[PDB]
């Protein structure tokens, strides 16, 4: 239904360049509250389906923020059981392992810590994206060095800093 | 295996 993602686009692209930046993005999602969706998320969205190193979205690379955006959605919606509009550690605990990630109880605490802008231990929808998106980022970091892949590595000086260089 | 996904478990572990 490209149809109707052009009608979409066409609303979003506000100033009609034929290119969705950043801030046009931002005010097209929402998070579920009254604060604009997290401008940080909203530029990892943008530079995960930019393709010309643009800074925005063209039309066809919007279809893709859209079935990504769409799909988290689902998702936050999946693992938000007892429906607050915000997902608990609790969820957060079934949230990571339903999507593969081992991790220790404390560790879950660490992450709220982290992504919740809000300040209540419970994380919203554009917080949630974030978090997931610096997880699969440094995952990616790791997985280049766990070679028979079994969540050790094994680094020299070097290898480390430069794996820190590329965070940031 | 890992403790981490290694197949597209949460939207998209491949992009
Ligand atoms: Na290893
Ligand atoms: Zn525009
Ligand atoms: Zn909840
Ligand atoms: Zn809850
Ligand atoms: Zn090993």
């Amino acid at each position: 239904d490209q149809s109707f993602l052009w009608n979409v686009f066409q609303r979003v692209d506000k100033d009609r360049s034929g290119v969705i930046s950043d801030t046009e993005l931002q005010q097209a999602l929402s998070n579920g509250t009254w604060t604009p969706f997290n401008p940080v998320t909203v530029r990892s969205i943008i530079s995960m389906f930019d393709r010309e190193n643009k800074a925005g979205v063209n039309f066809s690379e919007f279809t893709g923020v859209w079935k990504y955006i769409t799909d988290w959605q689902n998702v936050f919606r999946t693992y938000d059981r007892d429906n607050s509009g915000m997902i608990d550690k609790n969820e957060l605990k079934q949230a990571l392992s339903g999507f593969g990630y081992r991790l220790s109880d404390q560790f879950h605490d660490i992450l709220i810590r982290k992504f919740d802008r809000q300040g209540r231990g419970q994380i919203a929808f554009d917080d949630f994206i974030q978090g997931c998106i610096v997880l699969q980022r440094l995952t990616d970091i790791f997985r280049r060095y766990d070679t028979d892949q079994d969540g050790w590595i094994q680094v020299s000086y070097e290898q480390y800093l430069s794996m820190v260089f590329s965070i940031v | 295996g890992p403790p981490y996904p290694t197949y597209p478990g949460y939207p998209g572990y491949s992009q």
